[PDB]
């Protein structure tokens, strides 16, 4: 969503909605609106290493650089990983490629999962939300599978819901009967289900073929649990079902994903590996955990005496697990480039700097591949976004949406793979309101979600 | 309409009218618009080409005899492509009037010194060059008035910043005063005081 | 690092260094400079006071709204020390004497004060000490300012074992006593010197190379408990040093040698003034005496100072010295003179 | 008589800036959005020019806002992109340039307020 | 013909003509401006600051601009002839009170955020 | 020697991408079929230039311009990257 | 309402104190730190609840053009007083 940072006197104020008439229209999540309060309450100032004693104490750049680059140093290629959280920048991505690069490592991963089989990340539109927001409000049905818009994507669903109110859409929905604020057909919560309306079998089968701009939503959270390969390839036959049967209307572009996380887009266009997967088959000695806060690696799955280097803004479940702590921006104190989930990428500017000793990511990344010795081509932020257009040039199209159709050489690449679907109901992470309001560090810091919580768990 | 309106006056009005058609007659040449304010007072904008013509006329001219150069300046308007706008303000105690003159120009082209025809121009166009760097050729002496030596940029143009870019203090391993990047214990606290809704309907622009 | 020292600005007069240091003997000839480059990044400066606060006004000027802050101090008051040091984390002592006085002897200004300062310091919680010694401190000098130098140098090394300790030899600047006092005995009609000044060398150092020096070994992390010595570029005979020094300021040089033991006279007839000295036997003891040379100790070229020649700055303390008729003269019309290097 | 210069503009070296306040500042031209707290669309009519935001600090005395860079109020008004950015070249500023954003013409409907079969029927007035 | 009219000189070098004049002008009143300011500099170090502020506009090539510079360097001249400066004045050309800022990377990393 | 991603810029609608995009739509499956574990990175090229890189070893990389070439060109060069012939 | 800092330092009734850590205590060493004694919370905490025969009371702060803009103050809820939003003045219905 475009927003506004209003501050004074170097210090954020208030967050308020920017008028962009194709993502976010003229509103706001609130999460949007009141997590940013967060940003004051467990931050990361100085650089910090482990002592005699095991503490974590603070320490100057230099000696926590040197102590980085020493460590990097010793080990190279599959002994070094690195983790993406969720609120990572490009820019800070692609410095980090390329200094694992220099290693001669590609253990770069995502904590949110996205299946690799197939095509995997290889063609864009496999991972995008094709139609685009704005497109909702040309689709005559939408079918959600494994997702709950509400909270995943309240913009989104807004403008679902907007659509059904001003155009009459219909909505279905496979997965736990949550409350979307309209009125749905709920086929169920069995991925089964998918299968039958491949088949034809399933009523609703029938109501897609009708259909003169049907689109089919996927929601990301879905593809976490075990099955996630075959319920994308159960969803893309059935895709292509309509394709087949409908013909081709045009550049209406039927199948969708629906992401939750603000980094995911951006690092499947730069190369990284979704999912975690990689490093759990292969241990790295040393761990880059890049505002990596999920919990989803802990030191029970890496080897004894594994370096973990943390980099962030916030104190929370990843960084007194780190060896050396790095202090990063926040996303109101750099100018990051973040991709949407239809594929926009845009730009963020600085509101305030960072507070302490915290530095820019990217700025972090180079500073450190200089005292290792294997220095990157890069000096100022320009430079790293013409690095960026190296590696994927859709990244410095900063309002740009239009991308092509691929859909075609996935779907054939999905079915060379016959794995096999979970009996397992398909229950989104937010069941509830209760569940929106604390999602990342930020939001889990911030003060004000906490009132949020403990409002809607008693009302009083 | 009486009390708290500021009465019009329409014989001043047009007498300004019938004159400014009289000059722009004499003066095809160089005079581009005339106008009259409600307020009563006579505008002229002219080409750069004019400045001494136009204004000799209206000083030497029977029917003019602006004698007097009340104020000579000049304003900054970045988005126009001539940058400066220069402004001759003359006073003729014959008939008891008052009229503007306006030209325009840039930062590379120079205008012509009226130093001649007003003796009076002559500190007004050192100021000019000294607080927006418009050059006048064929001045006398010109060079800073109001700014000190040394001083870099030009203070009155939209551009230079409120608090310029160096600041003075007194250094004793040097034992003298010296000149720094300035900083500011207390930043200037900028203010949108711009309201959404338009305040005078009749000023309201074409919407392109 | 305590947030409220972290560093911000761009190290300008309105900028934060996170340097909070109080400097004993502020009020001094290198005092001065110390201060004011101190407050020229910014720093909070603490000056502890004993004289008239008339004589303080000039260190006004040389920081930010609040930025120096004046206390009062007792020289034999450990009470006084503990309050002037207490928010500090860095200490620096100047506090010193070229002459005895009749309440503060050598070993009460350069062995009392300074170990009084170091042991206050060390158990008031401050993490940086900076300490000034001689360059020519050893205990069995005939002087005994060199010899409370390094006794005085010992003891503050066993209070505080993580100072830095820093040994300059003849500071030369524009309120320095080297260049002015060789320049004010024009009056006397002849230079007298001691077997003609041609069995001494000196190494006389800048002092705006001091100062930056101090302020180097302050935010050098490496430099904790090292020792210093602070010498100039050149080494110069006396005699050739005080026949520049005459050449600069212009006026005639007409030297003369003097034994010993009626210089020493001199001194002691000098040393009677309840004012401060002309000379004392002392002075006379400490300019007579060869510089020495201690190459395994660090130098200003470690702290990244490059020692500015005195051929560069002679001007700016001489040229006061002249008459009208020579007083407009250049700097490099005086020909530098012959320098005993290696 | 004319002299024919066919160079780019650039009055870099007359304007008396510091070569850092020239090289590495970033400016932004762009149409202001308009405040969400009203609905008013006067203040969104002109083009801004500004610079990339710099450091603010605390003062040790007082608590104040610090700051160390001239550019940081300093922001002019355009009536066209064009301008702006025959500004910026000339004056040596690199800049990014943001394309207005303008509202989309809506279809309001009274009467659908109250449809006989519509899901645009109201519930309550 | 691009509708411009010049200041004073017409082409390139006209304008080179006028830099060296001033550069002449400059350099021979070095040891003048030396002598009555009192200044503790040689008369090489304030040839060598003439040279590098010539230097520091080497690269304009529009002739209006380099006669726009001629003027505003003779303006500087008259105002240290005419001991209207002070030593102030002529000594801030060597910013020697200033600490001079590093410039690459890592310094700029380590002391803050500016490029 | 050991490559360990290919990037493919192709432009999506100027003339010179022509030929790179009936690749991509005749015979990239294949390809992606007997490479199953080579990252083969289709991206979107501006209106400039369409080209292809490849990355080795230690992070470094090289690139070679696709313009106005064809899909036997494409295949080519393509095939040339992969194997160790230039 | 003063209270002591942990250090000895005099709070404010905006709650500000130094820590024991931060060196600008230093500025108040061989001076004071100007700490205001009258309250205002603690002041206006002590005046009774005005008591009314009315639904909406009105509010000017008192000395009528001297005080405060006049403002309007409803009171009917009956587990919670009105409260001025500018003078903190106090008032409610009788009750029980
Ligand atoms: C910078 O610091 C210093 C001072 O401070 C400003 C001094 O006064 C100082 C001592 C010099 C004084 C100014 C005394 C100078 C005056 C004369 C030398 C007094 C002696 C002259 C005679 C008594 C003349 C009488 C005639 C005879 C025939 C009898 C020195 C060495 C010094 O270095
Ligand atoms: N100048 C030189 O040639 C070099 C200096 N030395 C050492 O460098 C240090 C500073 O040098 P410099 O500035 O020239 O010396 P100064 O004589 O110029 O200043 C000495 C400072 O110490 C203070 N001070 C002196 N005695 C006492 C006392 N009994 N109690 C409290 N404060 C006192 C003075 O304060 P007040 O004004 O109130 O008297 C004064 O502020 C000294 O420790 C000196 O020994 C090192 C090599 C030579
Ligand atoms: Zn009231």
């Amino acid at each position: 969503s475009n927003i506004v940072v209003s501050t004074r006197t170097g210090e954020v104020m208030r967050i308020l909605p920017r008028m962009h008439e194709d993502i976010n229209e003229e509103w706001i999540s609130d999460k949007t609106r009141f997590a940013y309060d967060g940003l004051k309450r467990q931050r990361l100032t100085q650089p910090m290493i482990r002592n005699e004693k095991g503490l974590l104490t603070y320490t100057t750049w230099e000696d926590a650089l040197s102590r980085v680059a020493g460590m990097l140093q010793s080990f190279q290629g599959n002994d070094v990983a690195a983790i993406a959280g969720g609120l990572v920048d490009a820019e800070a991505l692609v410095a980090l490629k390329d200094l694992l690069n220099r290693v001669d490592s590609d253990s770069l991963c995502t904590e949110e999962v996205f299946p690799t089989a197939g095509a995997g990340t290889d063609l864009r539109s496999n991972y995008l939300l094709n139609t685009t927001i704005a497109g909702v409000e040309e689709a005559d049905v939408i079918l959600l599978v494994g997702t709950n818009p509400r909270f995943e994507a309240p913009l989104f669903n807004a403008r679902i819901r907007k659509s059904w109110l001003h155009n009459d859409l219909k909505v279905a929905l496979i997965g736990s009967p949550v409350d979307l604020t309209y009125r749905y057909d709920h086929l169920g919560d069995s991925p089964k289900i998918l299968q039958d309306i491949a088949s034809g079998n399933h009523p609703f089968s029938q109501i897609l073929k009708e259909a003169k701009k049907p689109m089919v939503v996927l929601g990301s959270s879905a593809l976490q649990r075990s099955d996630g390969t075959a319920i994308l390839a159960a969803v893309s036959n059935i895709a292509q079902n309509i394709r087949l049967s409908s013909g081709v209307t045009g550049d209406w572009k039927v199948m969708n994903i629906l992401h939750r996380i603000a980094s995911q887009v951006a690092a499947l266009d730069l190369g990284y590996k979704p999912g975690v997967e990689a490093i759990r088959k292969n241990p790295p000695k040393v761990l880059f955990l890049l505002g990596a806060d999920g919990g989803c690696i802990t030191r029970q799955d890496l080897p004894k005496d594994c370096f973990i280097i943390y980099q962030g803004h916030h104190g929370d479940v990843g960084a007194p697990m780190a060896d050396v702590i790095l202090p990063g921006a926040a996303y109101t104190e750099k100018s990051a480039t973040y991709v949407n989930t239809e594929g926009r990428a845009q730009q963020t500017k600085v509101a305030v700097t960072p507070p302490g000793l915290a530095r820019e990511d990217w700025k972090i990344i180079r500073a450190l591949s200089e005292i290792a010795g294997m220095t990157l081509p890069y000096d100022t932020l320009d430079q790293v976004r013409s690095r960026l257009e190296e590696v994927s040039p859709n990244l410095v199209r900063y309002d740009d949406v239009e991308g092509a159709n691929y859909f075609q050489q996935a779907n054939e690449l999905s079915k060379l793979v016959n794995q096999q679907l979970l009996a397992d109901p398909l229950v989104p992470p937010q069941l509830t309101i209760k569940d929106f309001y604390m999602t990342d560090s930020i939001s889990r810091a911030s003060q004000t979600m906490a009132k949020c919580v403990k409002a809607v768990t008693e009302g009083i | 309409t009486r009390p708290t309106i500021r009465p019009r006056n329409d014989v001043v009005h047009k007498q300004l009218s019938a004159f400014g058609q009289y000059v722009a007659e004499i003066l095809p040449k160089y005079v581009q618009q005339v106008q009259v304010s409600c307020f009563n007072e006579l505008e002229i904008f002219i080409h750069p080409d004019g400045v001494i013509p136009v204004l000799t006329f209206l000083r030497d001219h029977t029917n003019a005899q602006f004698k007097s150069l009340a104020d000579l300046t000049a304003v900054d308007v970045p988005t126009r492509q001539n940058r400066f706008e220069i402004v001759y303000n003359l006073l003729s105690l014959r008939f008891n009037s008052r009229i503007r003159v306006k030209t325009y120009t840039d930062e590379l082209t120079p205008i012509e010194s009226s130093v001649t025809v007003y003796k009076a121009a002559n500190w007004y166009e050192r100021e000019i060059w000294d607080m927006f760097g418009v050059f006048f050729a064929n001045h006398p002496d010109l060079r800073r008035i109001l700014t000190d030596y040394g001083f870099e940029g030009h203070p009155f143009r939209k551009d230079f910043p409120l608090s310029g870019y160096v600041e003075l203090r007194y250094d004793d391993e040097v034992k003298r005063v010296v000149a720094e990047p300035v900083e500011l214990a207390q930043e200037f606290r900028k203010f949108d005081l711009n309201s959404p809704w338009e305040a005078f309907p009749a000023y309201r622009q074409p919407p392109e | 690092l305590h947030h409220a020292l972290i560093p911000h600005g761009k190290g300008g007069r309105s900028s934060v260094s996170g340097i909070v240091a109080t400097v004993f003997g502020a009020t001094g000839f290198l005092g001065r400079y110390v201060v004011n480059h101190l407050g020229r990044m910014g720093s909070q400066v603490i000056v502890p006071y004993r004289c008239e606060p008339y004589d303080t006004m000039h260190l006004r000027p040389m920081g930010d709204l609040g930025q120096i802050i004046f206390m009062e101090w007792n020289g034999k008051d450990k009470d006084s020390i503990r309050k002037v040091v207490e928010h500090s984390n860095v200490v620096i002592n100047l506090v010193g004497r070229e002459w005895e006085t009749k309440n503060f002897d050598f070993e009460d200004v350069f062995v009392k004060i300074p170990h009084a300062i170091a042991q206050v310091s060390k158990e008031a919680g401050v993490e940086k000490l900076i300490h000034i010694s001689h360059l020519n401190a050893d205990i069995k000098s005939p002087s005994r300012y060199l010899r409370s130098k390094a006794v005085g140098e010992k003891e503050v090394r066993a209070a505080f074992p993580e100072a830095t300790i820093i040994k300059p030899s003849d500071i030369f600047g524009r309120e320095d006593r080297f260049l002015n006092y060789f320049a004010s005995m024009r009056w006397f009609g002849g230079v007298p010197l001691i077997s003609l000044g041609k069995e001494t060398v000196k190494q006389p150092v800048y002092i705006v190379d001091v100062s930056k020096g101090i302020i180097n070994a302050i935010k050098d992390p490496d430099a904790k408990g090292k020792t210093f010595a602070f010498v100039g570029p050149n080494r110069y005979l006396l005699f050739d040093l005080v026949q520049y020094i005459f050449a600069v300021a212009y006026r005639p040089f007409l030297p003369y040698p003097l034994p010993h033991f009626a210089y020493r006279w001199v001194g002691r007839l000098f040393e009677v003034s309840p004012f401060e000295p002309w000379t004392t036997r002392d002075k006379v003891e400490r300019v007579h005496m060869s510089d020495m040379t201690l190459p395994h100790l660090p130098g200003l070229e470690d702290l990244g100072i490059q020692a500015t020649p005195l051929e560069l700055k002679a001007i700016e303390v001489l040229r006061r010295h002249r008459t009208y008729r020579w007083l407009t003269s250049e700097m490099e019309d005086v020909k530098p003179a012959k320098t005993v290097n290696i | 008589q004319l002299i024919a210069v066919d160079e780019k503009l650039d009055i870099t070296t007359l304007t008396g800036v510091p070569e850092e306040h020239i090289k590495t500042r970033k400016v932004r031209i762009f149409v202001p959005a308009r405040n969400n707290m009203q609905s008013g669309v006067n203040n969104t009519k002109k083009w801004k020019m500004e610079f990339d935001t710099r450091e603010r600090w605390e003062n040790p005395l007082m608590g104040w806002s610090s700051t160390a860079d001239p550019l940081s109020n300093l922001v002019l008004t355009f009536s066209t992109k064009e301008d702006a950015v025959a500004f910026a070249e000339k004056n040596g500023w690199s800049f990014d340039v943001e394309e207005r954003k303008v509202p989309k013409p809506k279809s309001k409907s009274y009467g659908a307020n109250f449809s006989w079969n519509k899901r645009t029927r109201v519930s309550t007035k | 013909g691009t509708s411009v009219k010049p200041i004073f000189s017409r082409d390139m070098n006209e304008a080179k003509r006028r830099v060296r004049e001033l550069y002449r002008a400059w350099y021979r009143e070095v040891p003048n401006t030396v002598h009555l300011f009192q200044l503790d500099i040689s008369v090489k170090q304030g040839r060598d600051k003439v040279r590098e502020m010539f230097m520091k506009n080497a690269h304009v090539t529009d002739p209006r601009v380099v006669d726009l510079l001629v003027i505003k360097g003779k303006m500087e001249l008259e105002e240290t002839i005419n001991v209207w400066k002070q030593r102030t004045h002529i000594m801030r050309f060597f910013h020697e009170t200033e600490a001079p800022r590093p410039t690459d990377f890592l310094s700029k990393f380590y002391v803050g955020h500016d490029p | 020697l050991g490559l360990r991603e290919i990037r493919i810029h192709l432009c999506q609608r100027s003339p010179g991408s022509q030929g790179v995009r009936d690749f991509i739509e005749k015979r990239y499956v294949e390809l992606k079929k007997a490479n199953p574990d080579l990252p083969i990175l289709i991206r979107e090229c501006s209106d400039v230039q369409p080209k292809l890189w490849a990355r080795y070893a230690f992070g470094q990389e090289k690139n070679v311009s696709l313009n106005n070439f064809s899909a036997d060109q494409v295949t080519r060069t393509l095939e040339n990257v992969l194997s160790g012939k230039a | 309402g003063v209270r002591t800092s942990p250090t000895g330092e005099k709070v404010t009734h905006t709650g500000q104190a130094y820590d024991d850590g931060d060196y600008r205590r230093v500025r108040f060493s061989d001076r004071q730190k100007e700490v205001n004694e009258n309250f205002a919370i603690d002041l206006i905490a002590e005046q009774p609840v005005s008591e009314v025969g009315s639904r909406v009371i009105s509010c000017d702060g008192g000395g009528g053009a001297l005080g405060h803009p006049r403002v309007y103050i409803n009171l009917d809820k009956e587990t919670k007083t009105g409260t001025c939003g500018y003078c903190g003045l106090q008032f409610r219905q009788p009750h029980h």
